């Protein structure tokens, strides 16, 4: 989910949830469902966003 | 007189090399085994499953935190020496496969050892005298001479039944070829292999005989086979599974395929019209030996034989006693 | 005036044999020495390629990623369902993997030992050469099929009376060959869970889809096959599935290639009807209970490596027994040598032939239903 | 689509050759792989057949079995009980009645 | 006077040799007291027969029970030390017990 | 802070996880270790203990 503008919230494959500031990158309706993100490894922040996957 | 002189050059520089051999061992051995022995003192250097191992030499490592890493470059052992599914430890930091564990074995195959090992001198047995004949002729020969075997050329025998009656004595074999022979003795119950645990005594019958395979004296008592020993049905809706799994198992484990003479194989059941055709049949258990209900004197002999250590005073006549003894 | 060359020669090959055999093992601990400095990698899958360099990948033991390869790693060869390999610390790809292998395979597979040929064996000069012709004959050349032009057929099943040499009939075949043998006692495949013995069936039949000539030998089949009736044990409902698997991955959507299959039971009635059907399995091929000749020649193949004298009487001990396998003869044999070995025969008696038939015959008290006859 | 008939009748061989056929996106699985262990699994590879079903076309996709995973038996607490619900549930509430444009005949049989 | 009173499956603890550190503890508060009674009651959990295949399970059950063996007969036998042990069965015992 | 000061000062003693012992190798302490949950480990001790008491 997303709080406010440009900054949300993930869970991981990591095992636990954080919630993050994404950049203006990604188009502001891209997130709707649960769907294959980009994050960092170290920072944790937003990059891209996969629609489909599995 | 010059060869001697090249000679001589050469046995100094035989002298120097010979100081650059030690120097390649021992200064690098400074570096590498100073090295080797901090690593193997890192820790409890992380033990591990090698999932498997490839040539392109190669080795895949799970670790006991149940998490893989390859390798393409394997490190402190041998390719041959170590085989997937096995023990190993494992450097946390490099990722280095460094040692075999000495542990490959289960916890109750461990108990299962008798390492008691109660006496019976062979004054006990009395009346299956035939019985010992053809025991100590089909079972401890084995254990001592497989010349006395192939040098007339036939085989060392497989398997030997032991019933009758269950009192005219079972138990006494088991106790009395532990005490006498000095082989290493592993005995064997029937419930044990009634588990409500599903499909895993085949592990228990493959890893007992790879424990006799790796301990090849290898005495196995099995004692009441007769009780997962039974035989088969074809109905419907009527009966358990993995009785059969165990049993089968045991039957293309012994018979069939892979044959060993670094087992030897002692059932012994009260019955045997339970029993299946395929668990006797002729290199299964190779022997059919009934034992004889103690006549007269081996019922004395045996009364005596629990009378020897008591205080008796000699108003006994043991022929009288066990002749009035009927049954 | 010529010791000095030899006192000098044996020194200079004495030490050379130290220099060689230390600092040879020294360069090998260098190797090891450098292998310190070598990383261990992930094990991984690609889930699916993106772009040119981007890979969607998982961890088996947990995370999903997107990385790349290193410069030459035949990124086109990565096709989603391959095992590769990662780095650690960077996470890029290094390698890519022929496939697992779960080594409940490698603990039956390479367990095998090759054995005799068909030497050991006989009376069966029929399943011999006809068994020889479905087995054999198409890795041998799989083109004389091809020039009648039909596809060669899968795979038989021995029956009889238990323990005729079944097994050791596919022994023999595994002296044959010598090629690709997975002989699985096949019993163990349920371990405590539902899948998992389908997942190990899938493991090796992969395996085999892998490597081109492939053997397969299952063994006491009754406890993996069954019968299928209306549902009663739930310990029944998992055979069923298992055997399903069987259904499906005997004929699949790709027909095998060169992956044999040979069975051998002791009963064939209880397996289902819908295993019955040819194309599966070709024919039901029976090993009988020996006959004068048989026992006769499988007798004297265990009348071998004897110490005996002008005395054997072949006809009584053939014609005094009356019904007998090879390893009936076995225990005969070896227990007419036992009873010369008792009281010490150096040498083999015939007349302990007869004791031995005595014993092995009176033995025979104790086994009934001596037959389970298929279809 | 349901089809019968006895063990050798060429049971596939018609998913063979209508696989060979068509042009779509003929995805396939198998039945006895949907009996696993975690929570909803063989139900979230269901899931994830339809998702990717509905994400590729209304195409053409596969399946084949319906023996024994599926029996008419709802009524059972005999082992794999949260296993044998799943998958029932999972057929029933997946089947939909419709999903009315994807995965053209499920072929069972 | 003397008495203590154990019920068997007051030894299942989570612990490996826990149940035999109690057998520890209950054969050397034995011998600090002359002619003294503990009770011994469900011996089945306790363990008489040596079940096993390749699972690795009930085993503290396992190596407590070979510590109840030793630390029983053998090895400084009892002297003015008395237990009874309680049971519906005969059954489901050790022959090494029934050691006669 | 009756003893607040003493506590400023055990900051730099501390050690000894628990660790429950499996078993051991012979001739030697060698001893075997799991820790709680991680894994399994083949441990040896430190120099200033007791090796019979463990
Ligand atoms: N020589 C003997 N010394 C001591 N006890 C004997 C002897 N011969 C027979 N017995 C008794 O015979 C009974 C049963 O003997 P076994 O047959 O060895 O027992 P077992 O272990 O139950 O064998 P099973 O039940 O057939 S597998 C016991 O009560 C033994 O004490
Ligand atoms: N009518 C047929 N004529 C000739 N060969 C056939 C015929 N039907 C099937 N086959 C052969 O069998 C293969 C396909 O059979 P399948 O379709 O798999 O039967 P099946 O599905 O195994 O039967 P089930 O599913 O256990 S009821 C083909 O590749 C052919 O080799």
């Amino acid at each position: 989910e997303a709080v406010d503008q440009n900054t949300a919230i993930v869970g991981s494959t990591t095992g636990s949830n954080y919630y993050v500031r994404i950049l203006s990158t990604i188009d502001r309706e891209l997130l709707k469902p649960n769907a294959s993100v980009a994050l960092h490894k170290h920072s944790n922040a937003l990059v891209d966003v996969l629609p489909p996957e599995a | 007189r010059t060869r001697l002189l090249d000679s001589e050059i050469k046995i100094m520089k035989s002298e120097v090399l010979r100081v650059t051999h030690e120097l390649q061992a021992m200064k690098d051995k400074i570096k590498e085994n100073s090295e080797k022995i901090k690593v193997n003192k890192t820790l409890p250097y992380l033990v591990s499953n090698v999932i498997e191992l490839l040539d392109v030499k190669c080795a895949v490592i799970k670790t006991s935190t149940r998490q893989t890493y390859f390798l393409p470059v394997i490190g402190l052992v041998d390719a041959e020496k170590l085989k997937p599914g096995d023990l190993v430890g494992v450097n946390k930091d490099s990722y280095l496969i460094l040692e075999t564990l000495p542990t490959e074995y289960d916890s109750r195959v461990k108990a299962m050892e008798v390492d008691e090992r109660p006496t019976e001198q062979y004054s006990d047995i009395g009346g299956l005298d035939k019985q010992i004949q053809e025991l100590v002729e089909a079972i401890v020969l084995p254990m001592n001479h497989k010349e006395k075997f192939e040098n007339l050329g036939i085989q060392p025998p497989k398997g030997v039944l032991m019933y009758g009656p269950p009192g005219t004595g079972k138990t006494l074999l088991a106790r009395a070829c532990a005490a006498q022979t000095k082989a290493t003795f592993l005995k064997l119950a029937g419930p044990q292999l009634v588990q409500m645990f599903i499909g895993d005594g085949a592990k228990l019958v493959r890893d007992a005989f790879a424990l006799a395979k790796e301990k090849a004296p290898s005495i196995i008592f099995i004692d009441e086979l007769d009780a997962i020993g039974t035989k088969r049905f074809d109905s419907e809706k009527a009966g358990d599974r993995e009785v059969q799994r165990t049993m089968l198992e045991l039957l293309n484990q012994l018979d069939g395929f892979q044959p060993n003479t670094q087992v030897k194989v002692i059932a012994a059941t009260n019955r045997v019209d339970i029993l299946d055709p395929a668990l006797l049949r002729s290199g299964r258990l190779d022997r059919k030996i009934e034992f004889p209900m103690p006549n007269e004197e081996a019922r004395a002999r045996i009364m005596q034989i629990h009378s020897r250590k008591m205080n008796v005073s000699p108003d006994v006549n043991y022929e009288e006693l066990a002749r009035c003894t009927d049954d | 005036k010529l010791l000095e060359h030899k006192e000098i020669d044996g020194r200079l090959k004495e030490l050379r044999e130290q220099l060689k055999e230390l600092t040879k093992q020294y360069e090998k601990s260098e190797n090891d020495l450098k292998a310190l400095q070598s990383v261990g990698q992930i094990v991984g899958e690609v889930l699916k390629q993106l772009t040119e360099e981007k890979f969607i990948v998982k961890a088996t033991n947990g995370p999903r990623y997107v990385v790349g390869c290193r410069r030459q790693l035949d990124k086109s060869k990565l096709k989603p369902g391959t095992r590769v390999a990662l780095d650690m610390t960077t996470l890029t790809i290094m390698r890519y993997l022929p496939r697992e292998v779960d080594p409940l395979v490698y603990n039956m597979s390479h367990e095998d030992p090759g054995n005799v040929s068909y030497s050991e064996i006989g009376g069966l000069s029929e399943q011999i050469r006809e068994l020889r012709e479905v087995i054999e004959l198409p890795l041998t050349n799989p083109e004389l099929f091809q020039r009648v032009g039909i596809i060669p057929p899968k795979g038989c099943l021995l029956y009889g009376p238990p323990g005729t040499g079944k097994t050791l009939l596919a022994r023999a075949v595994a002296s044959q060959l010598d090629c690709n043998f997975l002989k699985v006692v096949s019993s163990s495949i349920v371990d405590k869970y539902i899948g998992e013995s389908a997942r190990l069936i899938r493991e090796m039949f992969n395996y085999a889809r892998d490597h081109q000539p492939c053997i397969i030998f299952m063994d006491e089949i009754d406890a993996i096959g069954g019968r299928r009736f209306s549902e009663g044990t739930s310990a029944d409902r998992e055979i069923q599935r298992t055997l399903m698997e069987l259904l499906n991955q005997m004929d699949g959507f790709d027909t095998l290639h060169r992956v044999k299959m040979i069975m051998a039971t002791n009963r064939p009635d209880t397996l289902d009807p819908a295993l019955l059907r040819p194309g599966r399995l070709d024919r039901k091929i029976h090993i009988d209970l020996p006959n004068e000749q048989a026992r006769l020649d499988i007798l004297k193949i265990h009348a071998g490596p004897i110490t005996k004298h002008g005395e054997i009487d072949y006809e009584a001990i053939v014609k005094l027994s009356d019904g007998f396998n090879g390893a009936d003869l076995r225990n005969v044999c070896t227990e007419a040598g036992m009873f010369a070995i008792r009281a010490d025969h150096d040498f083999v008696v015939q007349e302990d032939f007869m004791k031995a038939v005595r014993k092995v015959a009176d033995s025979k008290k104790l086994e009934s239903k001596l037959d389970y006859k298929p279809v | 689509v349901l089809m019968y008939g006895p063990p050798g009748c060429g049971k596939t061989m018609l998913a063979k050759a209508v696989a060979h056929h068509t042009t779509a996106a003929f995805i396939r699985v198998v039945g006895s792989e949907f009996v696993q262990k975690y929570l909803g699994e063989g139900p979230r590879m269901v899931r994830d057949v339809f998702r990717l079903a509905k994400e590729n076309a209304p195409a053409i996709i596969f399946i084949d079995e319906i023996d024994a995973i599926a029996t008419k038996r709802f009524d059972a607490q005999t082992g794999a009980d949260r296993e044998v619900q799943r998958i029932l549930l999972e057929l029933l509430n997946q089947m939909d009645g419709f999903d009315q444009n994807v995965n053209v005949k499920v072929i069972m049989a | 006077a003397c008495f203590i009173r154990v019920i068997g499956s007051e030894l299942v603890q989570k612990y490996v040799g826990e149940g035999a550190r109690m057998v520890r503890e209950l054969f050397e508060m034995a011998r600090t007291k002359k002619a003294c009674l503990i009770f011994f009651d469900e011996i089945d959990a306790i363990g008489g027969a040596r079940f096993d295949d390749g699972a690795g399970g009930d085993n503290e059950v396992q190596r407590t029970m070979l510590e109840l063996i030793n630390q029983l007969d053998g090895f400084d036998p009892r002297g003015n030390i008395k237990v009874l042990m309680a049971t519906n069965r005969p059954d489901t015992l050790d022959p090494a017990l029934m050691r006669p | 802070a009756a003893d607040k000061q003493t506590l400023q000062s055990e900051q730099p003693l501390q050690v000894a996880r628990c660790t429950k012992i499996i078993n051991a190798d012979s001739e030697d302490p060698k001893y075997i270790i799991n820790v709680k949950q991680f894994a399994k480990f083949v441990v040896d001790l430190s120099d200033q203990v007791a090796p019979t008491d463990i």
